[PDB]
């Protein structure tokens, strides 16, 4: 019934955001809202790196055009984003590839 | 604010909120209360000689 | 009964409203109660709890909305946590502050 370019959202952890046995390791959440149709693609890069392991993708559900929601889980290291590293929330839709970077830069 | 409340030596704080900065900075204005009043002179003085010799 | 971890994640540093996640994970039993604090403050609306899913472990998450402007101006936000008659409280500030 629509065609509507999803959303990407980032979330990273705070600078107190990390605890366990060292070295402490954190998650970063990727989140699409109010795209159609239901079918998505989620993919996480890191400094261009295709993430193959540790990363958990929850099933789409349900939130007028209809709506859905999808979230996707990767456990990343301490030691990483210490280095600056960059990460990289890869959507796909009807073909169409959308990117988002975030960093600890200030 | 009223005229009054300026003479009354109130503290006024103006604080901003901006995105890029994530402490909002804080400014204080008032009215240093305790000075004294003075006349003021006016007194002109006009162009010397030796400015005018180039028109 | 094990403490359920608690987490906050924040926007990131160079830009995104936004959205405020706390995630208990591994804690049992399933029922358990997620509310959000402002400021110190209790929050009487603008937040919403997901059900509660199977990852024996469980997982719960909650969104609470916040303005970009409001989050920035170093608030105060605590996720409360309330299972087997513990409390768990959990403060974030800006990092670049």
């Amino acid at each position: 019934v629509a065609e509507m370019n999803p959303n990407v959202n980032v979330f990273v952890p705070p600078r107190d955001g990390f605890s366990g046995p060292a070295p402490r390791k954190s998650k970063l959440i990727c989140e699409a809202t109010n795209f159609t149709p239901k079918p998505i693609t989620v993919s996480w890069l890191k400094d261009g790196k295709l993430v193959e392991s540790g990363f958990t993708t929850d099933p789409v559900t349900i939130e007028t055009p209809q709506t859905y929601k999808v979230i996707s889980t990767l456990t990343i290291s301490e030691i990483d984003w210490l280095n600056l590293n960059v990460y990289t929330c890869r959507v796909d839709h009807r073909g169409l590839t959308f990117l988002k970077n975030v960093s600890s830069t200030c | 604010i009223c005229e009054d409340d300026w003479n009354s030596g109130e503290r006024f704080t103006c604080t901003v909120t901006h995105t890029d900065l994530p402490s909002p900075l804080k400014q204080t204005i008032s009215r240093p209360k305790g000075v004294a009043l003075h006349r003021p002179d006016v007194y002109l003085l006009p162009p010397a000689r030796e400015q005018l010799n180039l028109r």
